[PDB]
């Protein structure tokens, strides 16, 4: 019967069983396997299992004592899989028109309507953007805005955080990259976020191995694979930073991402809508003006303005007032930035 | 206030402190009492007491109705007979004779079987209303015909709560967790409420579950009374079976009030607008006629490419492309193409004889019989094209005319569906009598003589169909035979509300498993779906038998049965071993828009080794969808990229780019594991406009 087969299988199998990394085919069914610290003898393969799972170079069900392949290794459910394939479209493409307006027709014309409709090409010969990198001051909307193309969409997002890839094991973060182009490739016209990539170059950890001869290894992974060979196509890439200094120029340069973009801090006259929709949903002493805060703050981003609208009623409410004080206010914008020093200088144009 | 004062009332039996007391208590009876009445302890003991008797009937169902009792609350009111918009009236009406009467209709609807809970159930009926919030009093109220004289007593002014709410609710859990038996009384009195109403397609939908042909006379001199028109020509058309256009073109043969009815409803004028309107709004470029038709060569995946191009149908012109592309053809890919020249033109009658005159008698026989297939295919009321074919049928064996007689007893079944014509099937003894060694032979005699059929009233057990068992259960022989016969036998049995046919035919027909799978395919097309979850959990045993071909189609029936509660229909036949249920579940996704549970269902389903298995997921997995759409095909390129597999990514391709004409021809392609003569009918699944 089967269980005879079967148990003879498990038979090959000795009970202490391992796991090892791979280089190469060897197209005659006789293997050689690294482990973690690569030890290799010429192996064989338990030839029930499906060698032809799998493409060169990944992990498999080993022996410990002759080495030799067992099994396909299990679809290990890391935890990057349960966040990089965004289950749902969330929400929030806008509740709140006109806070940026500019780079949202950008990122409108440069990412969906060069997928969403794939023939414009066809007119006029142009080839799409790969990666664009959106950046700026530091809570300006560029996570908001990776939210606002993940809802409205007609790809697969996906979100991906520039710290998930940062694990002390050896090669454990190539092969991440690996499964992360893997989920990548493998749903449909796809629409890849990935932030906080700038939090990587100048970084280096204690649960970690030789610090600079690690993510170079993982980033030049991540360099060979993004836009190496494996041909491009239709993949939407989007990466996200604050700031540009420990970027590596051969990720910056043509070929890789093409369009750079920036985000301005907005005007006041975009401030006066922003500050009013970060009130819009509390009770408030009408008479205040915020106009105060609106002109004081030279370089505010919106979580100084988040901050600011909530904070002023978390003291009002602090002493369960319903309205805010403009003196609440004064607390609020004195306690979100350390030393409100934007009077003179200046000031005294005047 | 304190109970103090108004609590030792209970105490005295004189009568005059009851007969005050109890109005009394009826107005602190708005809200009961103070409290939860905690005075049943004391006065359940003047149960026994016995003038104004039933104003303690009042307190009695007042109290034991305020607490909890099953049986015992509504009998002080059918005791009571209830005598003597309010709140009070909310409370003792509204829950208290909802909940309570609830109980009664409840407990005596499963105890007897009076005349005392038709009167309390007219006067609940009345009291709602008044109340006049449905829904709720109309789903207890049918489980009480009782639900006719409640519609036609309660329809005298709103009509599209209770038409749009009632019927819909009730429609659809009738349909759905309701039995079959009280559906017909929602649509005879749906019919009467409707039938006084206007907005007629409700009353064509009650045709579409009635299947009735007084209907279609009182809406035709109805939709004739309300003058749009040739659009309920259109899905009057779709809507219809076979049987009430054919009595519909003889009773309005003889009356027709202005002969426009002869002219829509019959044919020709589901199909005039459409076609030219088809070529004007729509725009359809060349470049998958020339890329798509470009997809290489090998006689099979371009023999495909030719039904592909042909399917196209931004004029006729993948029809009249030159010569030489049907002479590489070969014998039943050259019915596929002679039949395709039909599939570009489902419309252009007199265009249809004098595109297909050419290839009409011609030197080949596939080119002549997949001539007289496409004439089958391009209309369904012409019936001139039949003589010409009708006329050569007979070859007493295996001639030529046999396989005119595969696609003209075919085309013909495509091209009508008579009351029962019988002269088709006098044609039809000498096909059965004939029985060729070529499978299609009996195969479109039954499939035909079904597309006939479907539709029969409560189905037959006719000598036709008898017919076909003696002489099917005469031969044991080319087991296809032992499949496609009891196709056609099913389709008879489709047409069905209450058939013991299963019966009959189980009576004659079981033995070993090739009548034992007749067995299970008069099971599945016996059975088309109702609240009737005995036969899935039968389906959940007689699914584990070990002949793995009633599993197929038996456990294939449930796209038939749960099509409209649909959000059940994701089952875990995927995570089965048994890789035909795979095949299975793979069927049952089909064709309607699809939704991304389904196509995350592709994700597995497009990744699997079996060429038959491979070929069966392009087939439904384009069916569900008529980049995005492309995406799992050039996902389907890196799949292979066998001449399988290209066949199926071509047929996928294809799909790319309970009405029972759409329910045969998928069932007829589900034996597709096999010849390309088999294939030769595989575009034979006409479902689409
Ligand atoms: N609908 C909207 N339109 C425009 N701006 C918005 C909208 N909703 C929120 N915002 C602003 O966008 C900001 C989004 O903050 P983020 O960009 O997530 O900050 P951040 O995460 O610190 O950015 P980093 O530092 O690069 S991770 C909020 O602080 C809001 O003020």
């Amino acid at each position: 019967k089967q269980e005879e087969e079967r148990s003879k299988v498990d038979d090959l199998r000795g009970t202490p069983m391992s796991v090892g990394t791979l280089e190469e085919i060897i197209d005659d069914n006789h293997a050689i396997v690294s482990t973690s610290v690569g030890s290799e003898h010429y192996v064989s393969i338990l030839s029930f299992v499906d060698k032809d799972l799998l493409e060169p170079g990944c992990s498999v069900l080993l022996n410990h004592k002759v080495h030799a392949v067992i099994g396909v290794l299990m679809d290990d459910t890391d935890p990057l899989v349960t966040v990089m394939k965004v289950e749902k479209a969330p929400q929030e493409t806008y509740a709140d028109i006109g806070g940026l307006d500019n780079q949202i027709q950008e990122i409108k014309e440069s990412v969906e309507l060069p997928l969403t409709h794939p023939e414009y090409y066809e007119e006029m010969g142009i080839k799409p953007p790969k990666g664009v990198i959106l950046y700026g001051p530091p809570g300006t909307g560029k996570t908001l805005l990776a939210k606002a193309v993940a809802n409205q969409t007609s790809a697969t997002f996906l979100r991906v955080v520039g710290s998930e890839l940062i694990q002390k094991y050896l090669g454990d973060g190539p092969k991440l990259v690996r499964e992360l182009f893997r989920v990548a490739e493998e749903h449909a016209p796809s629409i890849v976020f990935i932030d906080e990539i700038d939090a990587i170059g100048t970084k280096r950890y204690d649960s970690n191995s030789g610090g600079e001869r690690e993510i170079q290894r993982t980033m030049l992974e991540l360099l060979n694979q993004l836009d190496g060979f494996d041909s491009r196509g239709d993949v939407k890439v989007i990466m996200a930073t604050n700031r540009i200094e420990t970027l590596d120029p051969a990720l910056i340069r043509p070929g890789r991402i093409d369009r750079k973009i920036e985000f301005p801090l907005p005007d006041e006259k975009t401030k006066k809508r922003i500050f009013q929709i970060h009130t819009s949903r509390m009770t408030l002493a009408d008479d205040v003006t915020l106009d105060d805060l609106i002109m004081a703050k030279d370089d505010l981003s919106g979580a100084d303005i988040k901050a600011i609208c909530t904070e002023a009623g978390l003291m009002a409410l602090r002493e369960r007032r319903m309205k805010v004080t403009n003196e609440d206010f004064k607390k609020s914008k004195e306690n979100v930035l350390y030393k409100k020093q934007e009077g003179t200088p200046e000031g005294l144009y005047l | 206030r304190d109970k103090a004062p108004v609590q030792p009332q209970q105490s005295p039996a004189a009568a005059p402190g009851g007969t005050d007391e109890k109005p009394s208590g009826k107005e602190r009876r708005d809200a009961g009492d103070k409290d939860k009445e905690q005075e049943l302890s004391e006065e359940d003991k003047q149960l026994q007491d016995e003038l104004y008797r039933p104003a303690l009937e009042e307190l009695r169902r007042q109290i034991r109705s305020s607490t909890t009792s099953m049986t015992s609350v509504p009998k002080p009111l059918k005791f009571l007979r209830p005598h003597y918009n309010k709140r009070f009236a909310a409370d003792i009406i509204s829950v208290l004779a909802m909940t309570m009467s609830g109980e009664r209709e409840c407990l005596k609807y499963r105890l007897v079987g009076a005349g005392e809970v038709a009167k309390e159930w007219q006067e609940l009926d009345d009291a709602e209303k008044v109340q006049r919030e449905p829904l709720l009093t109309l789903v207890k109220e049918i489980v009480p015909l009782l639900m006719e004289i409640e519609q036609v007593d309660m329809l005298e002014k709103d009509i599209d709560e209770n038409a749009y709410a009632k019927v819909c609710l009730y429609l659809t859990s009738c349909v759905n967790y309701v039995p079959e038996p009280e559906n017909s009384a929602l649509l005879r009195c749906a019919l009467g409420v409707f039938r006084k109403f206007s907005r007629f397609p409700e009353a064509l939908r009650l045709a579409l579950m009635l299947n009735d042909m007084e209907l279609v006379e009182d809406i035709f001199t109805s939709c004739k009374d309300v003058v749009m028109l040739g659009r309920h020509g259109v899905f009057l058309e779709l809507s219809e079976d076979v049987e009430e256009y054919e009595d519909l073109t003889e009773i309005m043969s003889n009356v027709q009030l202005n002969s426009n009815f002869l002219a829509l409803a019959r044919e020709l004028d589901i199909m005039e607008p459409k076609v030219p309107d088809d070529i004007y709004k729509t725009h359809l470029e060349n470049n998958r006629f020339g890329g798509s038709g470009s997809q290489v060569d090998s006689a099979r995946m371009n023999l495909a490419s030719s039904f592909v191009n042909g399917f196209v149908n931004q004029d006729k012109l993948l029809t009249d492309d030159g010569n030489k592309w049907l002479y590489k053809n070969k014998d039943h890919g050259m019915l596929s193409a002679a039949a395709s020249l039909g599939m570009i033109l489902l419309w252009d009658v007199d265009g249809g004889l004098t595109q297909i005159d050419k290839y009409l008698y011609s030197s080949e026989d596939y080119i002549k019989s997949g001539a007289l297939l496409a004439c089958g295919i391009v209309n369904s009321g012409v019936r001139n094209e039949c003589d010409p074919a009708l006329a050569l049928l007979s070859d007493y064996v295996l001639h030529n005319s046999n396989t005119m007689r595969l696609g003209s007893i075919f085309g013909l079944g495509l091209a009508y569906a008579g009351s029962n014509r019988e002269d088709v099937l006098t044609l039809l003894l000498p096909v059965m009598g004939d029985s060729k060694s070529s499978m299609e032979v009996a195969g479109v005699t039954a499939l035909a003589c079904g597309m006939i059929a479907v539709g029969s009233c409560n189905g037959d057990v006719t000598s036709t169909i008898l017919q076909t068992i003696m002489e099917k259960s005469e031969t044991e022989l080319k087991d296809t035979y032992a499949r496609w016969l009891p196709l056609g036998l099913g389709l008879n049995h489709l047409g069905k509300g209450e058939a013991i046919e299963a019966i009959l035919a189980a009576l004659e027909v079981v033995s070993e498993p090739f009548r034992s799978f007749a067995n299970t395919l008069v099971d599945v097309c016996a059975y088309a779906g109702s609240g009737n979850v005995l036969k899935v959990q039968q389906l959940l045993h007689i699914c584990s038998e070990h002949f793995d071909s009633k599993e197929k189609e038996e456990d294939k029936d449930k796209k038939e049965k749960k099509d409209k509660d649909k959000k059940e229909a994701p089952a875990d036949m995927g995570a089965h071993q048994g890789v035909a249920v795979l095949g299975i579940a793979l069927i049952a996704m089909g064709e309607e828009i699809g939704a991304e549970m389904a196509l995350r269902t592709f994700g597995h389903l497009l990744r699997y080794g079996e060429p038959t298995l491979r070929r069966a997921v392009p087939l439904a997995l384009a069916l569900i969808s008529v980049s995005h759409d492309a995406d799992p095909e050039v996902s389907y390129n890196s799949i292979f990229a066998a001449r399988l597999a290209a066949m199926l990514r071509q047929l996928a391709q294809y799909h790319a780019k309970k009405g029972t004409l759409t329910l045969c021809p998928y069932h007829s392609d589900r034996q597709l594991m096999s010849q390309v003569a088999v294939a030769g009918l595989l575009t034979v699944l006409v479902s689409f406009l």
